[PDB]
């Protein structure tokens, strides 16, 4: 199959910036009829992909002129001249020349802002959940930037990997930050058989993790 | 105007099959190709195959040959994607797209497919209170299906709120919501999370009180 390689994986931009996204195919995508079926799509959360450019360089109807596509052979580029807020989202390239048709992995265009360490908060199981026989420990890692972050749970100093579920928000409309929730779920029996619970946040803003804990 | 109407969201029992529909209008049905595209939550797009109702010709991405079957009803301008023996990996949005040969495609809005054996179940709502600003939260656990609506103080508290996407585990959804307020506002004033679940026709409130 034709592999479509998109770079960069993510591109931070300020409004009004120039933006340029690359898509490279692993082999030629010239169809036997002579055409090159290379398309660019923009997709926002909860919506279908919207077609921006078709056949390499042709702007689809209703698409603002600030979008333009170019390329030849295995080498393709999408440019945005003066990025606006509605341009933020994930961009995909698609080759339609050789079956199976294949997409690039996507490039996220996101709003640039100052780096910001997460605000980390940890919460023991509620009495109500314990009564019901369950035990969930919740850690919020809020309003950080950039989006990459890692969380580690420690029970009595020991790293726990099972029973952890994570969720991430989309970039905040007001402060351009990201947030993450991490939940460690145990039986009540096992929760009461330990003392210290710890969530550790590793983020680019520091060399040392932000560590938050409570002791039963 | 070329339009594609996809069927509504599907809740599918594990192991069962589901048949999704894409009904077209605004062009000669037998002269356009229909493609199906899969997108798992938070992931990219994956091409399933193409189908040409006008001849019954088709091609499947090898990755989907044992999973997908394309059919059509020319009498209703509808193409179908049947997915067999569903697993958690089949939970995704499925888009249909239509185009004439050498012309640009039009995409449907997509159909959400969720695999679970759960019946309709209201959420258990648990307060998250701490052990200048203070962060509080609510854990919304064990419900089915999506969605729920979470507000704080009946909507009056909207700044500083983060409601996280739900995660399906053991056939049921769980989500959390956090809110951050000045320390001089809580616990001195009331902070309450409100959780509505349309499918079970329920709405519950949980006041956050100090531990
Ligand atoms: C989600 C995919 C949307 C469509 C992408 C792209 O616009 C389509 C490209 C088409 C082109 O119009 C003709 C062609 O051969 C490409 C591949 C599609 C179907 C195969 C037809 C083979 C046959 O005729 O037998």
């Amino acid at each position: 199959d034709v592999l479509m390689t998109q770079t960069p994986l993510s591109l931070p931009v300020s409004l009004g910036d120039q933006a340029s996204i690359s898509c490279r195919s692993s082999q030629s995508i010239v169809h036997s009829n002579g055409n090159t079926y290379l398309e660019w799509y923009l997709q926002k959360p909860g919506q279908s992909p919207k077609l921006l450019i078709y056949k390499v360089s042709n702007r689809f109807s209703g698409v603002p002129d600030r979008f333009s596509g170019s390329g030849s052979g295995t080498d393709f580029t999408l440019k945005i001249n003066r990025v606006e807020a509605e341009d933020l989202g994930i961009y995909y390239c698609l080759q339609g020349s050789h079956v199976p048709l294949t997409f690039g992995a996507g490039t996220t265009l996101e709003l640039k802002r100052a780096d910001a360490a997460p605000t980390v908060s940890i919460f023991p199981p509620s009495s109500e959940q314990l009564t019901s026989g369950g035990a969930s420990v919740v850690c919020f890692l809020n309003n950080f930037y950039p989006k990459d972050i890692n969380v580690k749970w420690k029970i009595d100093g020991s790293e726990r990997q099972n029973g952890v579920l994570n969720s991430w928000t989309d970039q905040d409309s007001k402060d351009s930050t990201y947030s993450m929730s991490s939940t460690l779920t145990l039986t009540k029996d096992e929760y009461e058989r330990h003392n210290s619970y710890t969530c550790e946040a590793t983020h680019k803003t520091s060399t040392s993790p932000i560590v938050k804990s409570f002791n039963r | 105007k070329v339009q594609l109407q996809q069927s509504g969201a599907e809740l599918v029992k594990p192991g069962a099959s589901v048949k999704l529909s894409c009904k077209a209008s605004g062009y000669t049905f037998t002269e356009y190709f229909i493609h199906w595209v899969k997108q798992r939550s938070g992931q990219g797009l994956e091409w399933i195959g193409w189908f040409y109702p006008g001849s019954g010709s088709l091609n499947y991405n090898g990755k989907f040959k044992d999973k997908a079957t394309f059919t059509a009803d020319k009498s209703s301008s509808t193409v179908y994607l049947e997915l067999s023996r569903l697993t958690s990996e089949d939970s995704a949005v499925y888009f249909c797209a239509s185009h004439a040969y050498d012309k640009e495609p039009y995409w449907g809005q997509g159909t959400l497919v969720t695999v679970s054996a759960a019946k309709t179940t209201p959420p258990s709502v648990y307060p998250l209170a701490p052990g200048s600003m203070v962060t509080l939260g609510c854990l919304v656990k064990g419900y089915f299906p999506e969605p729920v609506t979470v507000t704080w103080n009946s909507g009056s508290l909207s700044s500083g709120v983060h409601t996280f996407p739900a995660v399906l585990q053991s056939d049921l959804y769980t989500l959390s919501s956090s809110v951050t307020v000045p320390s001089s506002t809580w616990p001195s004033e009331t902070v309450t999370c409100n959780v509505a679940h349309p499918a079970s026709s329920t709405k519950v409130d949980k006041k956050i009180v100090p531990r």
